[PDB]
């Protein structure tokens, strides 16, 4: 319909995915993190950051350019990164083509905030023609053809849970897990770390071997229990009275060292299961932060921003089960267990694209479509007005 | 033999530029680059094949 | 439509371009048209410029409008690719007074697009086409997709790319190119002559040069049962070597099967990336040397290949000795093998295929220009309703 | 306030709407080379064919020369062999 093109740009908490517009696929996707090394020089690039691994200078230092609340941290870094995309994957000059990013829900407080350091990147450093910020659940459940929806965002750095009514993010029922993607990571290195050879530079180490062998062995080793796997092997335990698998075993090389991992399936519920009972991590943890009851708080807490019977058959029918870690076979189903649980009284309608592809960039899709409406109009496009507008007195 | 002449007889349509643009509805206060049907040296030379042959 | 002997097809490469007018109707052949890929650029009063074919007075400026495979100077760039259509028009009109009553009437232009350029750069590249060469049937090809249908068509592959400063990796999926993970190395052909340089520093490096080229020059894994061997230098020289003619290939191996690791780790449907792993396709000048291909696929064989690793299997074996079922793994690959190639092309299977992608260029080539519709290239039409944009149309 | 909440509604209708079209307009990259593989391979068969049957009537020619007076290449490097032990 219309005569234009854009640069879409996700800065997630680990991915930072970025492309035209034009294409199905991203351009690129780098690390959401960089390396700095001394004068000055930053590293982004996928196989850069790797290279600059495999150098193992000293000096060399990590760092992440997204924050806990999925909001950039280090704004002089972030300019640089983007510098990085415009000169050597986009390769064109910021100041032709529009730009189009986005952000995760949160809960407003500090949406000024942001608004203004992006003004001054976007703006007053490098002259892009016209800015334009959207919320990635929001654009998720649009690309889904959904008005309302729930949802579940089983990703990396936390669990975002974002109930959408009627085309409304209810911000008061937004919730962050602390648990995701990361903290599984953390477990898996340090579940294995007893098959291991032992058992800053050292941190530059960590994220090269995240974004290797563990994120290999988290592909296809976990994997998630139907049901609760207390309950479910006690059952088992009783059926063997009256087979059970979880003495089945399950193989994997360990690449770097040469050597076979082997664990039962038991073990690879009991990682899943973190994300279920957080306190069996450890007694810093209460039961309701499992992904069961902060869903079911999350809903609860829908209901009560706005008719909760109505609410509830909305939300639960509407179920968009999404994020890189929701890949996890048997996720899906357990998700859809636990809702049950938790709501037996309602029908339950889950949707879930099994194109892994879809899934890991779903966010970045979700602003390609919302990128590629003919209605201009309908963005609340920003311009250099809108900086001044904010610096005027 | 010229070139360029050689282009009007073969292959026998309006043009474009890539310059800037203001969206509109109503016109908003931005502009962007890109092709828009426009308003309405060279290689001098020509190279010698038979040289540029695999024989 | 469309005369096979009207059709165009074009490849470059950071060191020469394969121009190829016309088809053999019959079957396909080995393009016959070799250029240079540089261009003499003249600075005249305040800078304004000319270009020409030859450098006039000793005054213009060598330039090259291809580096490593990507476009540094796209003015210079079609100003060569100009020079070359006019080029063939001008023999072909010639060689044949008709010329215009029927070959050089509805000329179909197939340009292969090396990986590396912009968005933008293809806009400019195909605003030329239309709007200075005027060519009303345009396909810009990645070449990628065009190796692809030479190896008798594959969903799940990858290819090698070597040049000769660069080499490019590539993954296939579905048939998509997965843009987002190809990348590229900063070596090719000539980093093997610089280690030959470095390993022989006495010889000259057109010596050198010439060996890499000659059939002596070899990876191993019958002059590979000689001590010595001999070849005749550029000038008639008898050159005599040792073991060094087996020597300086490594490293490049090396670098390029650490990139071939790391991308196809991350294919997301693992169910795809084994049948990936099945389907290696190696293309370029430097992988006619015999021995190469299969030196490069048993480098990535060792360093990729998921299987017991060595005594753990035998330790299988050894508690047996006192029937093993195989040790399954998550992982992949669990086989990881070469593409078959054609039995079809007699030509192309007596010039041997590093040139092969070209091939996969011709076969795709009739298979789209004898065909009912246009639904895979731009018109003028076409050009006429988006613009340059219309590349993105019918975008591969 | 009710009216608000109806331009909100029909708002996000339209851009649902907008992108339930696309959904079915688009046709992206992989339709592309995907419709391009299954054309190809036709084009093989029938190149493929026609090349089968070149071949086919170049033996077919030289068989009725040899009846007037790779296999093509074994029998030379056969009766060549056999020439050999002769000529030996
Ligand atoms: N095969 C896989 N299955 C499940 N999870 C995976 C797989 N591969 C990678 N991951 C995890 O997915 C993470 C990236 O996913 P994703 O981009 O959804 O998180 P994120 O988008 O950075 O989080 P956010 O959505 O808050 O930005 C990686 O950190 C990795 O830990």
């Amino acid at each position: 319909t219309l005569n234009r093109k854009c640069v879409v740009i996700h800065n997630g908490s680990h991915r930072t995915v970025a492309g035209f517009s034009n294409v199905e696929l991203p351009q690129c996707i780098i690390p959401s993190s960089y390396i700095k090394r001394t004068e000055a020089e930053f590293i982004f690039g996928t196989y850069n950051m790797i290279d600059a691994a495999a150098e193992k200078r000293n000096g060399d230092e990590v760092y992440t350019l997204v924050d806990s609340q999925g909001l950039p941290y280090n704004w002089d870094a972030l300019e640089m990164q983007w510098r990085y995309l415009y000169d050597t994957q986009l390769k064109v000059s910021p100041e032709e083509l529009p730009l189009v990013i986005t952000m995760p829900a949160t809960n407003g407080k500090p949406d000024m905030a942001i608004l203004e350091r992006y003004y001054e990147l976007a703006f007053d450093k490098l002259n892009v023609p016209v800015f334009q910020i959207v919320i990635e659940p929001l654009a998720i459940a649009l690309s889904m053809g959904k008005s309302s929806a729930f949802v579940i965002d089983i990703g990396a750095s936390g669990c975002n849970v974002t109930p959408i009514i009627d085309g409304i993010v209810v911000k008061n029922a937004v919730v962050r897990s602390k648990f995701g993607g990361d903290f599984l990571d953390f477990q898996v290195h340090e579940r294995l770390a007893p098959l291991i050879k032992e058992e800053q530079k050292r941190s530059t180490d960590v994220w090269y071997e995240a974004s290797t062998w563990i994120q290999q062995f988290k592909s296809t080793m976990l994997q998630v229990s139907e049901k609760d796997l207390f309950e479910l092997e006690r059952y088992y335990k009783e059926q063997a009275d009256i087979n059970n698998p979880l003495v089945q075993k399950k193989n994997f090389l360990f690449k770097p060292l040469n050597k076979t991992l082997t664990l039962d399936l038991k073990e690879c519920y009991q990682f899943a299961e973190y994300l279920f009972k957080p306190q069996l991590i450890s007694d810093k943890f209460s039961p309701e932060d499992g992904l069961g009851p902060l869903m079911a708080k999350s809903v609860k807490k829908a209901g009560a921003s706005i008719s909760p019977e109505q609410v509830y058959s909305l939300l639960l029918t509407n179920v968009i089960i999404t994020g890189s870690t929701s890949l996890i076979e048997g996720m899906e189903q357990r998700i859809i267990k636990e809702l049950s649980i938790r709501f037996p009284q309602y029908k339950l309608t889950t949707f879930a694209n099994q194109v892994m592809m879809d899934r890991k960039i779903q966010g970045w899709l979700g602003a390609l479509t919302m990128a590629n409406l003919p209605s201009w109009s309908l963005g609340k496009w920003y311009s250099k007005e809108d900086y001044e507008t904010l610096k005027r007195d | 033999m010229d070139p360029q002449t050689l282009i009007t007889k073969a292959n026998k349509k309006e043009s474009w530029r890539y310059d800037w643009y203001q969206p509109s509805k109503e016109k908003y206060p931005f502009r962007y680059k890109t092709w828009l049907r426009n308003q309405e040296e060279s290689c001098e030379d020509i190279l010698d094949l038979k040289e540029f042959d695999r024989r | 439509p469309f005369r096979q002997d009207s059709i165009l097809i074009i490849y470059p490469r950071s060191q020469t371009t394969l121009v190829q007018f016309g088809l053999n109707e019959e079957t396909f052949t080995v393009p016959e048209l070799e250029i240079p890929t540089q261009i003499y650029r003249t600075t005249r009063q305040d800078g304004s410029y000319t270009y020409h074919s030859t450098n006039k007075d000793n005054k213009a400026e060598l330039i090259k409008p291809i580096q490593n495979g990507e476009i540094i100077d796209i003015s210079a760039f079609t100003q060569f690719l100009r020079l070359i259509f006019v080029s063939i028009l001008s023999d072909r009109a010639n060689k044949n007074q008709d010329a215009f009553e029927a070959e050089l009437s509805n000329i179909p232009l197939l340009l292969i697009t090396h990986h590396s350029w912009s968005q933008s750069d293809l806009e400019i590249i195909t605003q030329y086409v239309f709007e200075s060469l005027e060519i009303n049937n345009l396909i810009q090809l990645p070449a990628s997709l065009a190796a692809t249908y030479s190896m008798i068509s594959l969903q799940n592959c990858c290819i090698i790319d070597v040049g000769t400063h660069h080499t490019d990796i590539i993954p296939i999926v579905d048939y998509a190119q997965l843009d987002h993970l190809v990348s590229s190395i900063p070596m090719g052909g000539q980093s093997i002559n610089d280690s030959l340089k470095k390993l022989l520093p006495q010889w000259d490096d057109d010596q050198i040069e010439s060996l890499k080229k000659s059939p002596i020059f070899e990876v191993l894994s019958k002059n590979s049962d000689l001590e010595f061997n001999t070849f005749w230098d550029e000038k008639g020289n008898e050159i005599k070597v040792g073991k060094q003619r087996f020597q300086g290939c490594n490293n490049l191996i090396k670098n390029i099967s650490n990139r071939v690791g790391l991308t196809l780790d991350n294919i997301d449907d693992i169910n795809k990336a084994k049948a990936v792993w099945e389907n290696i396709i190696i293309v370029g000048g430097t992988t006619s040397i015999s021995g190469f291909k299969e030196a490069l696929l048993g480098q990535l064989l060792k360093d990729h290949l998921i299987i017991e690793p060595e005594e753990e299997k035998s330790k299988r074996e050894e508690e047996a000795k006192s029937f093993v079922p195989t040790i399954e793994y998550v992982q992949c690959p669990t086989v990881i093998k070469l593409a078959k190639y054609p039995d079809y092309f007699p030509e192309w299977k007596k010039s041997g295929y590093s040139e092969i992608i070209f091939l996969g260029a011709q076969i795709v080539s009739k298979q789209i220009f004898t065909h009912p519709k246009d639904t895979f290239y731009i018109t003028r039409e076409k050009y006429n309703m988006k613009g340059p944009a219309a590349l993105w149309d019918v975008q591969f | 306030r009710k009216k608000e909440r109806n331009l909100h509604l029909q708002k996000i209708n339209s851009i649902i709407d907008f992108i339930k079209e696309r959904q079915s307009e688009q046709w992206s990259r992989q339709e592309r080379c995907f419709q391009f593989g299954r054309l190809g391979a036709s084009l093989h068969n029938q190149m493929e064919k026609d090349e089968q049957k070149r071949i086919e009537r170049t033996a077919k020619q030289r068989l009725a020369a040899l009846k007037s007076n790779l296999l093509d290449q074994t029998k030379d490097t056969r009766i060549t062999q056999l020439l050999r032990q002769t000529n030996s």
